[PDB]
């Protein structure tokens, strides 16, 4: 049981379109290119990264501009919006 | 040439005594109209020849010994309405007594009434053209302010589409200068035709403008709109338009002017050469002014009984009563001069006036309360005492849907430092009429605090002093005028049950205003102790006035920012 | 001290430019439009928030998709990209 | 001890010759002091310091006291021995700033000196003496009462009356356009209050920095109220020297270096009406006032003089005797 | 810019032991430029202290910014001897409470005597222990150890604070006289020469002590103390007395690392540079690269303290324990480190 934050900036729109459509199911699209993902067992993380490798091989660009961050139970507590609204609460 | 003919207006001012305990509504044109209709019994022709001006408005509870003054205006040539009116009115002794009658134009009393003075059309043209000659620089804005008589009923572009009560004007945007001039021409042409190229010319010659409007909707338990606006004049206007303005000052504009609705007055710019035209401002005025009602003894005793609970009296009381009686004599003499404030510790430091002036202010508040309460109940910017709980929760949830996720504790105190006084005085002058009390009111609100040989002033024409009796009454009377200034900054107020609640999107401007105020007060204390300053002018921050001794954001933002909000 | 990462998505072509020109001082432009910032006292965070609000008023469209995601010590410890490289890491003592 | 060198001018450059300290301004040698006769350095503003100079000073145990452009005191490049002086005299100050005989003796002397100096300011005009004989006799009568008043509020009243009687007379000196009547307002509406305000702020800041450098806690005052938003001791000691600002302001307005053109009428962001001094005129005035600070005496400048006074007050507190601290009186 | 671990609670401790850096400012960041080449752009919100060993510059507005944020900076020279510090004397939030408490408590005689006795007993026990883990020289090192025991046997019976300085001096002398047995012949020495280090071995000690001192001083000043006044070190020469008082127990981590470096061939006599300085004095120093290697290794060994706690996170614990000892006016709460039996 781990929360993660998924962010990217891939240059070509069609190449990152498959990234976006793959990542819709795993977590909500919280912002333009940012995803909130919840995992139960690391094997799902491994297979998701394997598919991300598949599409970045498809792009033939070698984009390492995919970044995963963690979101702990109290890291959520101090997280918010500009208007003070709490965010990423489950 | 604009009007090739017109009837000869004539008038009577009647002053009558009250011998009984009588109570009026807020607008008095209905009762006086019914009085003349049940008295004269003329039938249809009373609509064609007569009209009513009632100077007294907004005074609800009359009393024995109090008089009453109103004006009757008649139109036509060789009429005998005034004759039978005189003969019937002389014997009107109870209820209603009679003091006197005065001719409107000559000013002599009603006796020797063979023929009265005739406001001929040529006289209207003279009193307009000479005014134009004595007021034309051709590079002047010539602003004149327009006050209503609390009601008018006009049609915005004569819209047939809206089809109902909505068909009337009820806000500033529906005021069109061409629309007003067209309605004025319609009424004048109707009155002339009872006894075309022209309508084209008046379409071209519109140069006038409507500035800083304050007009709103009052629904008499009917409908009407009331308020004032600055009508501004460009130099290309000819005296012909002014003649129409001055004649319509008496004939009227709008629907159903027979019931006296739809008249106004205009107070020209000051420092002009004294030229009084048509109707004189000192004739159409309340017979017993407001200040006489202030100095009536039983109201003063009532005020003394009201204030003495948190009086913290420490001196001899016979001197206080002699002082209030002497000040009553001075006010009747029109020579009073208010004392300046004094700063007393309670803990917190509060600046209050000496107790006898506080008594006079409480007396004025007691006098003013019923009319203002009745006008807040009968107006659009009205508190809703009986709140529909489902509707109020629905309004809160709708505002949450708008984005206003934070609420604040509601206190009127926070809005004492932002009030712009001339708007308030203008609104009162429109409701209760021209009066010598209003000047006195300003002299009570704009005083200077003395603390330890330091004079703390305030910015001119801004603010209401905390710790005064008139302030809580007059603050929420004109609270609605802040709505636009709350709209730009993302604030909303919801009113219910003589109360309200404050809704906001975010809390950053409040904290910046609070931090700006704190820094300003620290610099002021430093420049007290270092450069030996002696006259300090503060714009904001009076609540922490004890602190000194022991871009611009509006001043209510700081007072909100001193608090900590809550979510819904 | 608290470590935040600021991620914003605004469509006004000039307002986005002005936020980009502001936030580069406090922390590195780690991503295309994601920055990492660090503060020691929360009043310094409030000052930055007020500057951001002042800038976004000129949009006249009221954009509000600007998020401050916290970052702990162990949260940073578990974070990585796909390659396995630890990310958002900070040094204890630089021996320049 | 030795020379306590103070740099408060505009962008000097410090260099060392390994046996001397050389301060040059536009490559003209302004100071050259041996390292055996140097006791400290005070840097008010931006002054470049070559690295061998800093190492040579730190090796010789000579503190460098760093202060901001306005005059706020920040800190000091020190070691153990020069930094023992910044805390070895904190407790005795807090003891001896509350004992009423000592504090009231010093607060009597300060007001005596202030009234004496503001008599001397009018004595030096020598052109309107006949109109000022009455005022000088009145100020003498008020000065003689300070020797007996045994409370603080009496001192406050006497000093306030003396100051009012001193400012009531400046309309004879200033030209027609600069004539001012009413007391000073926090937002100014006349030029002369603006000039006095700038002068008072500059003098207060510099007095504060020089007091802090000597090892004092400047919020514990002997005659003023211990409070935030200002330093009590700095606004306390600066009273004796307030006549310099007033004399300089009269000089500037009379000799024409500032005219009516330089003042700008405007409204601030708060909206309140103000009149202020233009940027060129403000820079000119501040430079001239610092020049007058530097021309205090042939031997000492004002900052070295205030350091010596702080050392005298430190000794007076240390030995408990309340009259070893003699105040500056402008004796001719 | 070889980093050395994960950031702490208070921040990162920048060091400049390199060659001729020039620190400048951004008003938000600290930029380190060597010959107009940018080497680091650290933010001012993460900086904790900074040490300048060598001939490094610091522009005056940078001094204004580090004096506003109350960030200490310590200075030294290429030989390694200490020079001074740029510190401010206004407290954290203007609260003069803890400083006044410390200045009262440090000159109380029984309290200060108890803590000085603890520190001296800790130092002598640590010295005996470090002389006890060299097995191969035990026959050579028996009598000396016994003599140290006798000195320790008198430290409990010392009844005045003036005797502790002499006892610790004799202990340190008989301890340092025994390093001639371990060290090579080219690095022999008989006396700790402090102000002008004039031996190959002494430069190592006098360059490690300033890193150790800067660490403990930054920790103490972040705790809330004023480091200039000391308990056991009354009269000092350019060292802050309290930091140089606490680091007494922890200064065998610098007299063991030096032996390890010299013996195991990491630093050999080809690194030292010998010159005459400013009047002519035989001064031995390290070239820039050897200084970087030595300082980096020392900080690395600081990080690998006893497990679960680095040295910074042990010194903050001990500072809190000392503060609680001083506030409650009990000398028994503060416990010296006393490395394991």
């Amino acid at each position: 049981m781990k929360h993660y934050l998924i962010c990217f900036d891939v240059q070509h729109d069609k190449t990152r379109a498959k990234l976006s459509r793959l990542l819709e199911k795993y977590g909500p699209r919280v912002q333009g290119s940012v995803f909130e993902v919840s995992f139960k067992t690391p094997d799902r993380k491994r297979q998701l990264e394997y598919k991300i490798h598949q599409i970045i091989k498809q792009s033939n660009t070698e984009e390492n501009n995919i970044r995963f961050y963690n979101l702990n139970k109290d890291t959520i507590k101090h997280s918010h919006d500009i208007n003070g609204n709490p965010i990423a609460q489950l | 040439m604009i009007l090739p003919s017109f009837p000869d207006l004539t008038g009577l001012v009647v002053n009558l005594k009250f011998t009984a305990r009588a109570e009026f509504s807020l607008n008095h044109e209905m009762a006086v109209d019914a009085f003349l209709r049940h008295s004269l019994n003329l039938g249809e022709s009373y609509s064609h020849h007569l009209s009513i001006i009632t100077p007294e408005n907004g005074r609800l509870f009359y009393r024995e010994g109090d008089t009453y003054r109103f004006v009757v205006i008649a139109m036509g040539n060789q009429q005998q309405t005034n004759s039978i009116w005189h003969t019937l009115i002389n014997h009107l002794r109870k209820n209603i007594k009679l003091e006197s009658l005065n001719d409107l134009f000559d000013g002599i009393p009603v006796s020797s009434k063979e023929s009265l003075d005739a406001y001929t059309l040529q006289r209207a043209m003279e009193q307009g053209l000479a005014w134009h000659k004595a007021a034309n620089l051709t590079e002047q804005p010539l602003d004149i302010q327009w006050y209503w008589q609390s009601t008018v009923r006009i049609l915005h572009a004569d819209h047939k589409q809206h089809k109902g009560e909505q068909r009337y004007c009820r806000d500033a945007v529906q005021l069109t200068p061409l629309l007003l001039l067209k309605r004025i021409y319609e009424t004048l042409n109707n009155v002339a035709t009872y006894f075309n190229h022209q309508a084209w010319l008046k379409e071209q010659a519109q140069y006038i403008e409507i500035q800083h409007p304050d007009l709103y909707w009052i629904d008499t338990p009917l409908g009407g709109m009331a308020g004032n606006f600055t009508l501004s004049l460009k130099p290309g206007i000819e005296p012909g338009l002014l003649a129409m303005l001055i004649l319509t000052q008496m004939v009227g504009v709008g629907q159903r002017r027979t019931s006296g609705l739809g008249k106004y007055w205009l107070k020209h710019s000051l420092k002009h050469a004294h030229l009084i035209l048509g109707l004189k401002p000192n004739r159409v005025t309340r017979s017993q002014t407001l200040l006489d009602c202030i100095i009536q003894p039983h109201i003063i005793s009532q005020a003394i009984a009201e204030i003495e609970k948190k009086t913290n009296i420490d001196t001899l009381n016979e001197r206080t009563l002699s002082q209030v009686q002497s000040a009553i004599g001075q006010l009747r003499k029109h020579q009073y001069q208010a004392p300046k404030l004094q700063g007393f510790t309670i803990e917190r430091l509060l600046a209050v006036s000496p107790l006898y002036d506080r008594i006079l202010q409480k007396a004025a508040a007691i006098v003013l309360t019923p009319g203002l309460d009745a006008i807040m109940s009968q107006a659009s910017y009205g508190y809703r005492k009986g709140l529909s709980r489902q509707q109020v929760r629905y309004e809160i949830q709708n505002a949450y849907r708008q984005g206003y996720h934070w609420v604040y504790e509601s206190d009127i105190e926070d809005f004492f430092d932002a009030v712009y006084r001339p708007q308030l005085i203008n609104r009162l002058k429109s409701l209760l009429g021209n009066d010598p009390l209003w000047e006195q009111i300003e002299s009570w609100l704009g005083q200077d605090i003395h603390i330890k040989d330091t004079i703390i002033e305030r910015t001119p024409n801004l603010g209401l002093p905390q710790g005064s009796p008139l302030s809580p009454l007059l603050a929420n009377f004109i609270l609605d005028d802040f709505d636009s200034d709350l709209e730009t900054h993302g604030f909303k107020i919801i009113r219910f049950a003589d109360d309200f609640i404050i809704l906001c999107k975010s809390q950053h401007e409040a904290q910046q205003a609070a931090h700006a105020v704190e820094q300003s007060l620290k610099e002021v204390k430093l420049s007290i102790n270092v450069e030996k300053t002696h006259i300090i002018q503060l714009n904001q921050g009076f609540r922490f006035l004890g602190y000194l001794f022991r871009t611009n954001l509006p001043p209510w933002l700081a007072n909100l920012g001193t608090k900590s909000p809550q979510p819904l």
